[PDB]
């Protein structure tokens, strides 16, 4: 399951 | 830019056999960036229906595709695979060996 | 006994030619079993291993808005690395990530990854501790100080410790038939001359999975390395991995090189020599 929390660079 | 050129094996899936129904596989690898094409060619002709794995990569990046189609190997036909990346000036084609 | 899963995304700009391409694959050691393309048809997430065909739709849905999710936020995270570097709106450009969980042959965590590169080259990686950052350059330093802000590495580490075990494990369960099973390489010495006086001893390795594998000649009980013509191991298409080392030796002398061959799916070590 891969991990849920996307955040912009 | 950083740009690296795809390595490039040609081989059977299989151990070679004349007349017995086997895999064309071109694997390419090591490469950036990830745009390529990938022909399989049979007496210098382009093969239809070749299918390929996802893009993934190495740890150290660089790019790999496996491109492959059922063939029949024989004593005459010629088997190849052409490339082409940003890296080559022209497509590069590697002759199918059955001892590599 | 050890395993390990990771998810590999590449994100790719193409100016002139729409907006950028996401893929995420995922595997457990040395086997796909998802993909997600952000150019497919109708972008979802699809199975790749029949192992996984079994989870739920709740599964397929909950993959695919994550994937959704990075394929915009990836799309904001190009348009800002460009900036960092001062970079042209012309260019096209990549970012990549790997990340995920390795387990020792008793099951517990050994440790976490999380790595991001741009145009092939480190950028941020999260360090061993699953704490703290790595950034490669001033860049990667304004993507540092994003990520601390919004507790990036707090949530990794809860999913590289908590979630990504977990399901590793369970996909390992589900999958134990290939996903536990070691196939060993299957074996042989080819004889090519070269010349007169010189004949190329090649080692062969075929069938075996996972892909780790050492071949190597020796020459009287010594090492070849240098001499050692070593091909990239290399997929045969059904799971299995393939590799060949060759030397090229002085005709008359091929019984004193053998080749070594290790492999996790061997009951012993082998080792091998030309057979005329």
């Amino acid at each position: 399951l891969p991990f849920d929390i996307a955040t912009i660079m | 830019m950083i740009q690296r050129t795809p390595k490039i094996q040609v081989y059977s899936r299989h151990p070679a056999e004349n007349g017995k129904s086997n895999f064309l596989n071109c694997y390419v690898s090591g490469f950036h960036p990830s745009d390529i094409e990938v022909d399989l060619l049979k007496n210098g002709e382009r093969i239809e229906k070749v299918e390929h794995s996802d893009l993934s990569f190495s740890k150290d990046w660089s790019f790999y595709l496996l491109y492959y189609t059922e063939f029949t190997p024989t004593e005459k036909d010629e088997y190849a695979c052409r490339v082409n990346h940003v890296t080559l000036s022209q497509p590069k084609i590697v002759k199918w060996d059955r001892d590599m | 006994g050890s395993h390990s899963m990771r998810y590999f995304y590449t994100a790719m700009s193409r100016p002139g030619r729409g907006e950028p391409r996401f893929i995420a694959v995922g595997y457990v050691d040395d086997t796909q079993f998802v993909r997600f393309d952000s150019d497919a048809a109708s972008p979802r997430t699809e199975p790749r291993a029949p192992w996984i065909e079994q989870e739920g739709p709740e599964y397929w849905d909950r993959n695919t808005q994550i994937f959704k999710t990075n394929t915009q936020t990836y799309r904001e995270s190009l348009r800002n690395l460009r900036g960092y570097y001062n970079q042209s709106e012309a260019g096209s450009h990549i970012i990549q990530r790997m990340y995920g969980c390795d387990l020792g042959p008793d099951g517990r965590l050994l440790r976490g990854h999380d790595q991001s590169a741009y145009d092939g080259k480190d950028y941020i990686a999260l360090n061993e501790d699953l704490s703290s950052w790595t950034a490669a350059d001033t860049a990667a330093q304004i993507t540092q100080r994003k990520w601390e802000a919004a507790r990036v590495a707090e949530q990794l580490r809860a999913y590289l410790e908590g979630l990504c075990v977990e399901w590793l494990r369970r996909y390992l369960e589900n999958g134990k038939e290939t996903l536990q099973r070691a196939d060993p390489p299957k074996t042989h010495v080819t004889h090519h001359p070269v010349s007169d006086h010189e004949a190329t001893l090649r080692c062969w390795a075929l069938g075996f999975y996972p892909a780790e594998i050492t071949l190597t000649w020796q020459r009287d009980g010594e090492d070849q390395t240098q001499d050692t013509e070593l091909v990239e191991t290399r997929p045969a298409g059904d799971r299995t991995f393939q590799k060949w080392a060759a030397v090229v030796v002085p005709s008359g002398e091929e019984q004193r090189y053998t080749c070594h061959v290790q492999h996790e799916g061997l009951p012993k070590p082998l080792t091998l020599r030309w057979e005329p």
